[PDB]
């Protein structure tokens, strides 16, 4: 999930892990502790936040995403560069 | 500067190296600098001028000085050798004497008419071609611009929190400290009334700072679009 | 015809050019049938930074608008005394156009300001200005000793003035002269 | 006198170490480089001799020029590499004929083959076909072989040679204890 | 090793010399210039440079015609003129990386120290920068491909130390300088959506195309880190930059106060001389 609410929960690493709820802060200690994320989580209570990482094999559904996500940030800076320029460029010059 | 510096074996083996490439043009004068003592040309060099002019009928000269010369002209000029014989005869039967005016901008009042008899000068006239013009326009454009051209732009957009917030507070020092004497100003300009005696305007330089103070509104939108999108 | 033709020649890199779409405009509109070439006159006037279409610019301007002498000494009395010389001398070159063969006089009460500058260039065109509008003038009608007396101081003055000064004031002196006050012009 | 560019490829390859031959011919056809650019010099000179070897990566070692001074230390530290390579050794001088300083100097170009060809007769033919078109006088030398001396490279020469009236000719040299010089100083392109 | 290089525009206006003396013959090919420096220092400053005749073949990329000769003699007379300046590298006026570079450049790798390589535009027709110094290193790879020669970008600044922004200045006479304030920053701030656009919308077309009509690795390695960074920013809620919109908009209110108040003291003189000028000039005129 690249967005849509990123925050996560230790049930999915639970149930993923079979592991239980003891063994997850060790778990993640060693995941800080590996060095493959910079994952810091302000949280109260129990919940995941992750950062950075690198997938490093393949992502089809990645590469269809990001042309659709680049398309998208590609045709917004297009239509502000039209919208702002559009009247802009006819008072100011 | 010399005939004797001048090695011929040199000159055209040079010349030679230029002819066996792209450069099939000959050698039309040759041009020096003259640091400190002005730009005339001492016996010397009219020497080595009229043992140069032989090949040559036309022989130009010309000599830099950028020691002297400040940074916001670059204004060089072209030297020309006058016949001996023409004394009788008028000096310089130049027709189209209307780029004299721009001739006369060198109006040193020394060198030219301090040295003017038996040596004169020449206009001097540039060319650009669209080539020029739009890979050296666009080089300068880019040379005060940045690589992506979108790197520097947030630098201040986010200095303008940090570092310009300081120029703002000393802006308003400077304006509160031009407003202590605009305090007095009104018993003066109701006193008086007559003529102007302090050359101080009080008017342009807030303009300025009121310019400089605009950043954060033009650069409040691009944070907007950085935001945005 | 030619709306297309100088409109995309205005655009091109060779000044010469730039200036050859200012002189071809001027004779195809004459008669002051087109507001429209203005624009772009005095727009490439103040605009460009080469004075070559700045000073060959307004040429165009007194051809178009050679049909009313009073309206032109309006809009070009700004241009009487200009930033630069070559806007000046061009302009000189106007008013001595528009206001040649009329009795105007918001162009001879503009005259003194033109006629002294540390440039020859003002001073020469100045007095070929001054000296297009006296021809067939009469001394009762208008006061006209000013001009006659500094026309005249020119050709006395000339030992402290400029080469070319010279040249432009006894070349402003014959054309007064011109055929012994009986041939004059007419636009 | 005589006008012309002379281009000469040499085979930098470890066939020409072999002990049946000559011991290490290479300073063999070194002094027959020396001669015909001494004797060349002697006949005009204001020829200009290159220096290039036919190696996969091919290096102008000498541009052309008539002082040999520099060439003569120059035809050392061959640089024993490669074996052979054809199309860039042709394409690398009969295409740098056009960089001479004089324009009237005829095209010569000659090359010493000591290792049998990789090309088929296909290449011979596209190769032939193009020095045949550019009209550039082009002489072969093979020096040494494995398989018999001419096969495919007769006919390669046939249509490769143009102008049958004092045109280019062609140096077989057979197998022998005695020296290159002499026998490849027999044709008119020596002298 | 070297972290930026400095490249001043007489050797741009030298391959407009370049585009001069073609001599209209219908090649305009890569001719490749001899490029000049000082490597002493650990930035690279680029003074001056001159060129050596260069002619490929029509078919055969791999041939490449160069000079020593004519290099030791240039070089010669020019560090007998000017001894401060050696040499560092070269450069083509082609748009494309061909194969042959890596031989080209093989050379001045050998004889010369290393030559880093600067690929530019035939016609000055693109937004961007036309200089781009790519260092000739070898550089070990991941996936375990062969050892070879990598150009890699290295930033790249044109600035003129004395002389040259006189001469540029005084020959263009049409552009402007800093001036900070209304038009320099607008027109960048108008102008800049396409400087992205241009760049982003011509570089992602071919991108998206070389991915599924691609082959012959293009380091698909870089990609990932590539579509990482294009992830590092997810939509950020804006929850927590709420403060920091207080904070900036905040600013704006300081400049509004500043804009009203001082040019309400800036009407003081305007809205005082329009009234005690006009009618003592009226009450005095007749
Ligand atoms: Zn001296």
């Amino acid at each position: 999930r690249p967005a849509n609410h990123r925050q996560l929960t230790f049930e999915e690493i639970a149930k993923s892990a079979k592991i239980t709820v003891n063994e997850v802060e060790l778990l993640v200690m060693k995941a800080l502790s590996v060095g493959l994320v910079k994952g810091s989580i302000d949280e109260v209570d129990k919940r995941v936040h992750m950062t950075w990482v690198q997938p490093r094999v393949l992502d089809l559904q990645q590469i269809k995403g990001m042309k659709d996500r680049l398309e998208f940030w590609c045709t917004d800076v297009k239509s502000m560069e039209m919208l702002v320029e559009h009247q802009a460029h006819d008072i100011l010059t | 500067v010399s005939v004797e510096a001048v090695d011929p074996v040199f000159q055209a083996k040079m010349l030679d190296m230029l002819k066996q490439t792209g450069r099939p043009e000959m050698v039309v004068g040759w041009y020096h600098s003259h640091p400190g003592f002005g730009c005339w040309l001492s016996g010397v060099d009219i020497n080595t001028q009229q043992s140069f002019e032989a090949l040559s009928e036309r022989a130009v000269a010309v000599v830099v000085d950028p020691i002297q010369s400040v940074k916001g002209k670059v204004v060089i000029d072209a030297f020309r050798l006058i016949n001996a014989n023409m004394m009788v005869l008028g000096h310089e039967p130049r027709q189209t004497t209307s780029n004299l005016g721009h001739l006369n901008k060198p109006s040193i009042q020394a060198l030219i008419h301090g040295l003017n008899r038996h040596y004169y000068s020449i206009t001097i006239n540039y060319r650009k071609n669209e080539l020029e013009q739009k890979m050296l326009l666009n080089l300068h454009k880019k040379s005060w611009m940045e690589g992506l051209t979108l790197q520097d732009y947030s630098e201040h957009c986010k200095h303008n929190e940090s570092v310009v917030k300081e120029m703002l507070e000393l802006a308003k020092n400077y304006n509160k400290a031009v407003e202590e004497e605009d305090k007095m100003t009104p018993e003066q300009l109701a006193i008086k009334n007559v003529g102007k005696q302090d050359p101080k305007r009080h008017l342009e330089e807030h303009v300025d700072v009121l310019m400089t103070s605009n950043i954060v509104q033009c650069l409040a939108a691009m944070l907007d679009t950085v935001v945005f999108k | 015809e030619a709306d297309a033709l100088i409109e995309s020649l205005c655009r091109d890199k060779d000044p010469i050019l730039r200036r050859s779409g200012m002189y071809t405009v001027a004779m195809a509109y004459c008669g002051s049938g087109n507001n429209k070439a203005i624009r772009r006159l005095l727009h490439v006037a103040v605009s460009d930074v080469n004075d070559d279409v700045r000073r060959a610019a307004v040429e165009s301007l007194g051809f178009i608008l050679f049909r009313t002498p009073e309206q032109c000494p309006s809009v070009v009395s700004l241009l009487s005394e200009s930033y630069n010389p070559h806007v000046r001398y061009g302009a000189a070159m106007a008013l001595g156009i528009c206001c040649a063969g009329t009795g105007n006089k918001e162009a001879i009460n503009l005259l003194e300001p033109m006629t002294n500058d540390p440039v020859n260039y003002v001073r020469q065109g100045a007095l070929i200005a001054s000296a297009l509008i006296m021809i067939q003038q009469t001394e009762i009608t208008c006061p006209k000793v000013n001009q006659f007396r500094q026309l005249y101081s020119k050709v006395i003055n000339d030992k402290h003035d400029d080469v070319m000064a010279k040249f432009g004031a006894i070349l402003a002196q014959g054309i007064l002269d011109a055929g012994g006050h009986n041939v004059t012009i007419s636009l | 006198m005589v006008l012309e560019s002379t281009m000469v490829c040499v085979d930098n390859s470890e066939y020409m170490r072999n002990g049946d031959f000559l011991p290490t011919r290479l300073q063999a056809q070194q002094d027959a480089v020396n001669i015909v650019c001494h004797s060349k010099t002697r006949s005009n000179p204001e020829n200009n001799v290159g220096l290039i070897t036919l190696a996969n990566d091919c290096e102008v070692l000498t541009t052309l020029t008539p002082d040999t001074g520099r060439i003569l230390s120059k035809l050392h530290t061959v640089q024993p590499k490669g074996k052979i390579t054809f199309c860039t050794g042709i394409r690398v001088a009969h295409l740098a004929l056009k960089h001479r300083q004089g324009k009237n100097h005829k095209m010569r170009i000659i090359a010493f083959v000591g290792s049998p060809v990789e090309d088929n007769e296909k290449d011979l033919v596209k190769l032939a076909k193009r020095l045949k078109k550019e009209k550039v006088n082009v002489d072969i030398i093979n020096f040494g072989e494995e398989e018999v001396n001419t096969e495919k490279l007769t006919a390669f020469v046939n249509t490769l040679n143009g102008k049958d009236g004092t045109g280019s000719h062609l140096v077989t040299v057979p197998p022998g204890p005695s020296l290159a010089d002499a026998l490849i100083s027999s044709p008119i392109l020596a002298g | 090793a070297v972290q930026k290089v400095v490249v001043h525009p007489l050797v741009l206006l030298s391959v407009v010399d370049h585009f001069n003396r073609i001599g209209k013959v219908g090649n305009q090919k890569r001719v490749v210039g001899v490029l000049l420096g000082s490597w002493q220092k650990k930035v690279l400053d680029v003074s001056n440079s001159f060129a050596v005749p260069f002619d490929e073949d029509d078919k055969d990329d791999s041939v490449w015609f160069l000079d020593h000769d004519y290099l030791e003699n240039m070089y010669g007379m020019f560090k007998k003129v000017n001894a401060r300046e050696r040499i560092v590298g070269w450069y083509h006026t082609g748009p494309k990386l061909h194969k042959n570079d890596i031989a080209i450049n093989e050379l001045m790798k050998r004889y010369c120290p290393n030559s880093v390589l600067v690929i530019i535009d035939v016609k000055p027709k693109d937004l961007g920068l036309p200089t781009e110094a790519y260092i000739s290193v070898e550089e070990v790879h991941d996936d375990g491909t062969p050892t070879s020669k990598t150009f890699e970008h290295v930033t790249s600044e044109i600035g003129a130390e004395e002389a040259e922004e006189v001469g540029v200045e005084h020959l263009l006479r049409d552009i402007k300088d800093t001036t900070v304030g209304t038009l320099s920053q607008r027109i960048t701030n108008q102008v800049h959506g396409l400087k992205g656009l241009n760049s982003k919308l011509l570089d992602i077309r071919s991108y998206l195309e070389k991915v599924a009509t691609g082959k012959l690795p293009i380091n698909h390695q870089i990609i990932y880190q590539l579509q990482d960074v294009f992830n590092l920013l997810p939509d950020v809620s804006l929850q927590e930059f709420v403060k920091a919109f207080y904070l900036k908009t905040n600013d704006q209110m300081v400049v509004v106060y500043l804009a009203s108040l001082i040019r309400s003291v800036v009407a003081l003189h305007n809205l005082i001389n329009n009234k005690i000028a006009n009618r003592d000039a009226e009450k005095k005129e007749g």
